């Protein structure tokens, strides 16, 4: 996503910033979905659940 | 002692490296023997080629040129005073000259604009924005193509050249 | 002034047939492969009567792989465009040294007779033809090219049984391929090109030459 | 930005701007305010994006990548910019105007095709206009596209449509011909594929051994009740330690072969299963907290990699060649395997447990088998649709070159087209070559062979020509030669009695001379050499200010006596002259001597991943360096040069990779270029679908265009 | 060949649907005016300027094997008509395509073949300046340039 | 001679037949050792006033201030200036101009003319 401070901000304490999305065991635990985490993309929600 | 020698060729083409060591009389202030040297310088030209041919009367012109430069007056002067020694003038694989002021840095010059045909062609793609998450740079560029498009949107495509690197925006 | 690249040419030529015999396993000195370009200016004290017949010199000769079947013989010709009298004689030095193979390298090309005449010699000795600017740089360094090697017939034998194929249904390769000219393979034989692979990492293919 | 453009104006105006590298000044000039309005959109487009308030439904729409993006953004609130057609800023239609509603050569940047404007206060008359003709480009260039693909894309598909994987899992024709010994190398799937990353392309082989080897010295971090939990009873075990050993050593040896697969140093590559993931499934599920200690047994784990490693069947067989096939094709994954589920790698990261990993087994196993391709399939056709869309995507001749030189590589379908039909003439050929390592460091070494590969026509070199009656050099009409004369009256005094007294002379320019680095005994060896030895040629001193040759022609002395009526039906001297003189320029061939045009351009590659090299450390490391590019094609020659590089150096033709290095090479350099032009729009067509088309077109040495 | 070593200035004529092509000069003398003088004239009465009149002079040279109307006439019709036997029917159809075919919107009489002439030399003026490049070339679609 | 020289020697394409009304070609005289002009269609022969016979390229005849007429100055699409002084007549205001030609001379220089009935002068900065 556009978030944060790509490059070195996930390395500032990972202040959790919310933006990166984390899903564990069938539950969403954080950030938020997009077209990176919904669309067409290789990694996508949707190619992980076929 | 000036090594013996019976051939006709080159003994004009001593008289007329002598003759060319003649010019603007500097021979006399200084009192250097022009024709002794100019035997001297002859037969180590002839040491080099070891005959009279087309390639060794270049050289003699060339020397010849040199010698008759009339900008260059001080190149014959030190060849005259012996800072030059004949076998050194003998080779000009020791460049070529560089006190007549001008010629030499037009050279240097076109050494320059040579120099200025490498520099980049001509730059580009450097907008500079988003980072790499690769090499960790920020020179990047961005590509625009298909506007309106049919069901692929114009996204927008960033490049990292720094190591082929893509990602989309987002 | 050319002549004096020619020297590094004939040194650069005929580096690369040492390759080009070490290939084909016809076992050089490790040191003639090994040999530096001052070394061989040093091998013929380079600077003296220039044009001088130092290739009727640096012709030579090449002895044999893994079974001493006699030997394979390296021909520089001096003539800029080799005709069939020179051939002619050559074919006489051939005979009388009793040799089995013949490489020629031409400085510029062969007469079309001579290569009909080369033609004819395939019953009995084998003459090869190299054009000396293709083999004045080591093609099969190149980074392009994957590794070849040539199989015996009992292997390919045992290849098509085991795969349970026909000669006819594997890819093809030309004989006149600069690398199958290089090793200098005949029709029926198969080449076994191994690959770096992005997927595989080594990938292995047959071509059986058409 | 305006009165920034407006001061480089007159900065032109003045002449004293000064150029940059192969380019007029006039495209310097254009390149200049090009880069100075593009600054400017993306300027107030930064601003624009942080001016937006959180409630933008706009934003809204852009930031999910629903629909629209950053620069319509850009266009609606800020300044729409430089409008260009063809990749240029809008033509002079007029004589030197755009439209009557300017003066007559207004560079300024709304004179002459940019827009101030925002969608939003809407756009001035004239910018109206520049902008209508912005929008046919586009129109224009929908209609032709989807004439043009529909066509390549059936002659395509036309091609591959019979190629099949059989039962025994080669892919073969109709006449059953082979094509693959295993389909894609590997018989895999390519829906079943992911990226992944490999672990032992890990720099520095310091740090690597550090990460990888499970020590045994046990430094007194709790003797390995650490982690592990019974194995601390195995410490004491020779044959355990000999083992582990054994597998480091595979370790080394695997990231060594690895490392020639890949020498470009990337990690990224197409595998099955994605065994990262797979840990993590299984540490979720059987509830691993990785602080607790270990309970699992390091031997299960290298041998159970063994035995999985024999269970991922995809060539059956047992004599010597199938199993040397088996190894070989799954060699990839079988590195990546060991490399993930290593021991070391194991027990410190993934933490996980005994009846876990023999679950995780079981699984890489199930999709492993069951991603192997289903034979029967007719991927010869599937093939050809993946081709086929991307040359549906984008781009006919729109110019987005940024490899600072000439527009070459031409990009998209017309490109496509030509590795398609395999065209004996390209619109534009080129060739990349190399240079060895000291000439790469340097620019005075660069600078000489440059010189040395160009080639460049005489005529090219020639300030200007004159021819002159002269038959007594002694008094001739040139004066200042006059010194000349005098120095050539040796130069062969007899045969002045008997040449032609028709001069030529030449002058050459000072700067273009001395920048090919010739003397001038090269020239008249050259020039004696083509013309002959009648071809008389005298030249003065390269140092002199005025830099001229002069020639003249000199006949055959002895025979001509007017025997018959002269075998020449008497041609005047001087006609014959202007033969010699357009001939001796079309036809003198100095250093460069065939068809590389013009031949160069040398250029700096720092931005691109060249020059890749290993160091002693272990890692990989950028080399920056000159590289000379070309337009032309020589292949075979050029390569023989010193110092060129008889490696790397490489051409986009691929008719001219055949004559030289044959059919594989073909198959490779093929594969590069219709790879690179799918990677301009960088959609990642898989790689299996083009290795299937390139073995179609030289399956049978010879080269098969699809035409 | 050995001719001259420039194909660069040989300034030629299609005439409509002329089997052959025609060298410029020959349709002048075809014209009339045999004085290589006033053919200069006519394509530019300026003659202050040396470089484009030693442009056109190859052609000049090239024209030089006939200097008569009626030959140069007969010529034209033989590298336009089929083959025959007569030359005199040859020089009079040669005559009424010159007259009439030539350019008619300048004029389709006898009494106006000295205009003719003028019109075509600006024509081949016209085209010298775009070869020495003192005239830029013409836009295959400005629309002032349509009907 | 000097650096600081010139090379129009006066190339005369133009030397018709005083008779025939045609061009001169050169031709040798070997007994006099001169170049003479003369008519292939006729005898008519005459000496010529220089060694020369043809040039070619110049390559920089920057061809500046000439072929462009001073009436230019007329034209309505042209920038006036107030940039002053006509380096003739004391007067400002001129047009201006550049290359406005294929020989593409990368020159981007401009071109001035004075635009009062004074001078027609045409120089160029
Ligand atoms: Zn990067
Ligand atoms: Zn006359
Ligand atoms: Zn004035």
């Amino acid at each position: 996503t556009h978030p944060d401070d790509e490059d070195s901000g996930p390395y500032k304490h990972i202040s959790p910033g919310d933006t990166k999305v984390v899903v564990e065991n069938g539950e969403l635990i954080m950030g938020i979905l997009c077209k990176k985490s919904l669309g067409t993309s290789a990694g996508s929600l949707v190619h992980i659940s076929y | 002692r000036a090594p013996s020698t019976s051939d006709s060729v080159r003994l004009k083409c001593r008289e007329m490296l002598a003759a060319a060591l003649r010019t603007g009389d500097d021979y006399i202030a200084i009192g250097a023997d022009e024709e002794e040297l100019g035997s001297q310088i002859e037969e180590a030209i002839y040491q080099e080629i070891r005959n009279t041919d087309m390639k060794y009367k270049n050289r003699v012109r060339s020397r010849i040129s040199n010698l008759k430069d009339a900008k260059n007056p001080n190149l014959r002067k030190n060849v005259l005073c012996g800072n030059i020694p004949p076998d050194l003038f003998a080779r000009m694989t020791a460049e070529e000259m560089a006190s007549d002021e001008l010629k030499e840095m037009r050279k240097n010059l076109t050494k320059e604009a040579i120099r200025e045909h490498q520099m980049a062609k001509t730059g580009g793609t450097q907008t500079d924005l988003f980072t790499c998450g690769k090499c960790k740079k920020k020179n990047c560029t961005y590509t625009q193509v298909q506007t309106r498009s049919a069901d692929e949107p114009m996204t927008t495509f960033v490049v990292c050249n720094e190591c082929g690197n893509r990602w989309k925006f987002c | 002034m050319d002549d004096e690249e020619e020297t590094y040419r004939l040194w650069k030529i005929r580096k690369t047939i040492m390759q080009l015999c070490h290939d084909r396993g016809y076992l050089v000195t490790q040191d003639e492969l090994d040999q530096t370009l001052e070394e061989f200016k040093a091998q013929s004290g380079d600077k003296p009567s220039e044009g001088r017949p130092r290739r009727t010199d640096l012709t030579v000769l090449v002895a044999h792989n893994d079974d001493p079947t006699d030997q394979m013989f390296v021909f520089f010709p001096e003539e800029p465009k080799v005709g069939i009298k020179t051939i002619k004689v050559y074919c006489q030095r051939m005979q009388e040294e009793n040799i089995t193979r013949a490489l020629i390298v031409v400085q510029q090309g062969m007469t079309p007779s001579a290569k009909q005449s080369l033609v004819d010699m395939a019953p009995k000795y084998i003459l090869e033809q190299f054009l000396q600017q293709e083999l004045l740089i080591n093609i099969t360094e190149h980074e392009l090219v994957p590794e070849h090697v040539v199989m015996t017939k009992e292997e390919v034998t045992e290849l098509l049984a085991r795969y349970k194929l026909r000669e006819n249904q594997l890819p093809r390769i030309q004989a006149g391929d600069p690398v199958a000219r290089y090793f200098g393979i005949k029709r029926g034989q198969v080449v076994k090109i191994i690959r770096p692979s992005e997927t595989a990492g080594r990938y292995i293919t047959y071509r059986l030459v058409q | 930005a305006k009165q920034d453009v407006i001061e480089v104006i007159e900065k032109a105006h003045n002449n004293e701007l000064e150029p940059t590298p192969g380019n007029t000044l006039r495209q310097t000039f254009e390149n200049q305010v090009n880069r100075i309005l593009n600054d400017a959109r993306d300027k107030t487009g930064s601003s624009a994006q942080k001016s937006l308030s959180e409630y933008n439904n706009f934003k809204s729409m852009v930031v999910s990548g629903a629909k629209g993006s950053k620069i319509n953004i850009s266009q609606v609130i800020a300044v729409v910019g430089q409008q260009n057609v063809e990749g240029k800023r809008i033509p002079f239609g007029f004589k030197h105007r755009t439209l009557p509603h300017f003066i007559k050569d207004d560079y300024g940047p709304e004179s002459r095709g940019f827009v101030e404007n925002s969608y939003l206060a809407g756009l001035t008359p004239t910018e109206f206009f520049f902008h209508a003709m912005g929008g046919r480009e586009g129109l224009i260039d929908t209609a032709v596209k989807t004439a043009e693909t529909g066509y390549i894309q059936r002659r395509l598909i036309k091609s591959m449509e019979s190629v099949m994987v059989k039962y025994d899992a080669t892919v073969r024709n109709s006449i059953n011909q082979v094509v693959q010994l295993r389909y894609g190398e590997d018989g895999l799937a390519g829906e079943s594929v992911e990226f992944q990353n490999l672990a032992t392309l890990k720099p520095s082989n310091k740090a690597f051994e550090k990460k990888f080897r499970f020590d045994y010295t046990n430094e007194r971090a709790l003797r390995r009740t650490l982690q592990e939990d019974l194995v601390k009873d195995v410490l004491s075990n020779a044959h355990i330690q000999n083992e582990l050993e054994r597998e480091f050593e595979r370790m080394r040896e695997d990231r060594e072969v690895l490392r020639v697969i890949f020498p470009t140093g990337d990690s990224k590559v197409v595998l099955p299963c994605n065994l990262l993931r797979m840990i993590w499934n299984a540490q979720k599920i059987f509830h691993i907290n990785p602080r607790l200690p270990s309970d699992l047994h390091p031997i299960k784990v290298v041998e159970g990699v063994k035995e999985l490693s024999k269970k991922l069947v995809i060539v059956n067989g047992d004599d010597p060649l199938s199993r040397q096939a088996q190894e070989n094709a799954t060699l990839l994954f079988n590195i990546h395997l060991r490399s993930t589920l290593c021991s070391r790698r194991m027990a410190e990261e993934f933490r996980l447990s005994g009846e876990a990993f023999d679950w995780l087994l079981g699984e890489i196993e199930s999709k492993f088998n069951q991603a192997i391709a289903h034979p029967g399939e007719m991927v010869g056709a599937l093939a050809a649709q993946s081709l086929g869309e991307p040359a549906t995507q984008m781009t006919l001749n729109t110019f987005h070159y940024a490899g600072v030189s000439a527009k070459n590589v031409t990009l998209g379908v017309p490109r496509l087209k030509e590795l398609i039909n395999i065209s004996k003439k390209p619109k534009t050929p080129s060739l990349t070559v190399f240079l060895l390592g000291q000439s790469a460091r340097d620019a005075e070494r660069a600078k000489d062979i440059l010189c040395r590969l160009e080639h460049t026509t005489l005529r090219k070199v020639t300030a200007n020509t004159a021819i002159y009656y002269d038959p007594n050099p002694q008094s001739t009409v040139v004066a200042e030669d006059q010194e000349w004369v005098n120095v050539y009256y040796e130069m062969p005094d007899f045969d002045v009695a008997r040449i032609s007294p028709w001069l030529l002379r030449v002058e050459l320019d000072r700067k273009h001379m001395t920048d090919r680095k010739l003397t001038m005994e090269q020239i008249a060896e050259k020039i004696n050499a083509g013309f002959g030895d009648d071809l008389n040629c005298i030249f003065n001193d390269d140092n002199a200010e005025k830099l001229v040759l002069r020639i003249r022609i000199m006949n055959s002395d002895e025979n001509k006596m007017q025997e018959e009526e002269e075998v020449v039906d008497k041609m005047d001297d001087d006609v014959f002259l202007r033969c010699i003189e357009s001939n001796m320029l079309t036809d003198m061939t100095l250093q460069g001597i065939e068809q590389i045009s013009k031949v160069y351009m040398h250029l700096p590659q720092t931005d691109n991943k060249k020059k890749i090299i290993i160091t002693e450390d272990g890692e990989f490391k950028a080399l920056q360096e000159w590289i000379l590019e070309t337009d032309g094609v020589s292949l075979m020659r050029v390569l023989s040069e010193k110092d060129v590089d008889p490696v790397r150096t490489t051409s986009n033709d691929i008719v001219e990779i055949f004559t030289v290095l044959g059919i594989e090479a073909v198959r490779k350099a093929l594969e590069r270029e219709l790879y690179h032009v799918i990677s301009f729009d960088g959609s990642y067509v898989n790689y299996r679908h083009l290795a299937l088309l390139c073995d179609t077109m030289t399956c049978r040495g010879h080269l098969m265009a699809i035409t | 060949g050995a001719k001259k070593s420039a194909i660069g200035q040989r300034i030629v004529a299609t005439l409509p649907y002329i089997k052959q092509e025609v060298p410029i000069i020959i349709v002048f003398r075809a014209l009339g005016f045999v004085s290589d003088r006033d053919i200069l004239e006519h394509i530019i009465y300026d003659f202050e300027d040396p470089e484009m009149m030693e442009m056109v002079k190859p052609s000049l040279d090239e024209a030089f094997v006939i200097q008569e109307q009626n030959v140069a006439l007969n010529f034209i019709g033989s590298r336009g008509a089929k083959p025959g036997v007569t030359k005199e029917k040859r020089i009079k159809y040669a005559k009424e395509v010159l007259q009439k075919e030539m350019l008619p919107h300048v004029g389709v009489s006898d009494f106006c073949e000295t205009k003719k002439a003028y019109f075509l030399g600006y024509m081949v003026h016209r085209l010298l300046l775009a070869a020495l490049g003192r005239r830029e070339l013409d836009d295959r679609d400005h629309y002032g340039n349509k009907r | 001679m000097e650096p600081d020289g010139t090379y129009e020697p006066g190339f005369v394409g133009i030397r018709f037949c005083q008779e025939c009304n045609n061009m001169l070609y050169p031709k040798e005289d070997k007994e006099n050792r001169i170049l003479l002009y003369a008519c292939r269609n006729c005898d008519y022969q005459q000496e010529a006033d220089n060694s020369c016979i043809y040039v070619n390229k110049i390559t920089h005849e920057v061809d500046e201030l000439t072929q462009i007429i001073a009436d230019v100055s007329q034209d309505p699409t042209l920038p006036r200036t107030e940039d002053h002084p006509c380096q003739k007549c004391g007067h400002k205001e001129a047009v201006f101009f550049q290359s406005h030609s294929a020989r593409a001379e990368d020159a981007m220089r401009l071109y001035y003319v004075c635009t009062a009935p004074h001078c027609g002068h045409r120089w160029t900065e």
